[PDB]
């Protein structure tokens, strides 16, 4: 199907760019939102009884401000999220009242019955603490990751290496049109491989999410022309992200990304991509692209020293 | 035709000196130049991550 193909391409494109109001208006009922529609809007090219989305489904339709808050809780890392919470709390005591939360959520109302029942009681009184806040953070992130995992049809509770590589390359919204060839080659490169159990990809995704600190943690490798390595990646993931990584996952990431290199995975190869994609918070599809391409080409050409 | 209005014969046709040499001395080098151009263009298309055959 060609027409449905271009429809899904345009939906994915409007998902990638111009998110805040255009997406929320693009998915609705009949001005509010529904949880399954939210899940549809957060997944590209596309009732629970145990999920968070079930709890919201029991609750009333989601608001636009709630949508913004959900985007931020999905986006920001853990430490920055703790800082954001500390900024949420206006009063001294470490508990966000319903009134101050209402103020800092109404501050987003620019185009001029919420998730409160999950944070507060039906009386809209029960104030929460930082512990419940981080618990909701972790629960929502693990839940969306579980949903994405199960969307890829698993075998024996496991996922082909090509599928994991495709999910990874889809996480960083970069269309190199050449890394897809590496994704395709990963299958034969890992002929009759393992199944990449959910815990391995979970650990790798939490590590990738906590990369803003990983970058500054290995800053000595930068400023020295150094390049990454298997053991060093193991170490930095164990120290900063505080989680283990199986050697197979590091192997498949190396095989996916270290294309120009010979197994070293320098800054421009892997870390820069994720560090830039984590900062998404800041025919027309030809001008800017061609300009950037030409700029890079001219820079590479002029790269002939003094 | 081979004869004029009378029975006279037309002159010998002019033949270029060293014809095949002057032809094959300009065909082959440009085949090589075209090969080089195509190779470099394919390399550059693969460099800009535009067209990668697989």
């Amino acid at each position: 199907g060609f027409r449905d193909r271009k429809v899904m391409e345009y939906e994915n494109r409007i998902r990638a760019y111009s998110t805040p109001d255009k997406i929320f208006r693009y998915f609705a009922t009949l001005v509010f939102m529904t949880p399954e529609d939210f899940v549809r809007s957060i997944t590209p090219n596309e009732a629970d009884e145990g999920s968070i989305f079930y709890t919201l489904g029991e609750c009333g339709l989601i608001s636009f401000s709630d949508y913004i808050f959900l985007t931020t809780v999905l986006s920001t890392p853990q430490r920055n999220f703790e800082i954001a919470f500390k900024m949420f709390d206006l009063n001294g005591d470490g508990e966000v009242d319903m009134e101050e939360f209402e103020q800092v959520q109404s501050i987003i109302r620019s185009q001029t019955s919420a998730l409160t029942t999950y944070f507060f009681g039906a009386d809209l009184k029960g104030k929460l603490t930082i512990k419940n806040f981080l618990e909701f953070q972790r629960k929502l992130q693990h839940d969306v990751l579980k949903l994405e995992f199960e969307r890829h049809d698993p075998v024996d509770g496991r996922i082909t290496e090509r599928q994991f590589g495709g999910m990874l390359l889809a996480y960083s919204g970069v269309q190199s049109k050449k890394l897809t060839a590496m994704q395709r080659q990963l299958k034969k490169h890992f002929k009759e491989g393992k199944g990449l159990t959910f815990q391995e990809v979970e650990n790798f995704f939490t590590f990738l999410k906590n990369i803003n600190d990983v970058d500054t943690a290995l800053s000595f490798y930068h400023m020295a022309g150094a390049s990454l390595d298997k053991v060093t990646m193991q170490q930095v993931a164990r120290t900063v992200a505080k989680v283990e990584l199986s050697d197979h996952v590091c192997d498949v990431v190396f095989a996916l990304f270290d294309c120009d290199g010979n197994g070293e995975l320098s800054n421009k190869e892997f870390v820069s991509i994720m560090k830039q994609r984590l900062m998404r918070g800041l025919f027309t599809r030809l001008m800017q692209a061609m300009w950037k391409c030409a700029q890079e080409t001219a820079w590479d050409f002029a790269l002939p020293k003094q | 035709v081979i004869v004029t209005r009378s029975g006279a014969i037309l002159p010998k046709p002019v033949k270029m000196s060293f014809g095949l040499l002057r032809v094959f001395s300009i065909v082959i080098p440009f085949l090589y130049v075209g090969t080089l151009i195509s190779k470099n263009f394919a390399a550059l298309l693969e460099e800009h991550d535009i067209f990668v055959p697989e």
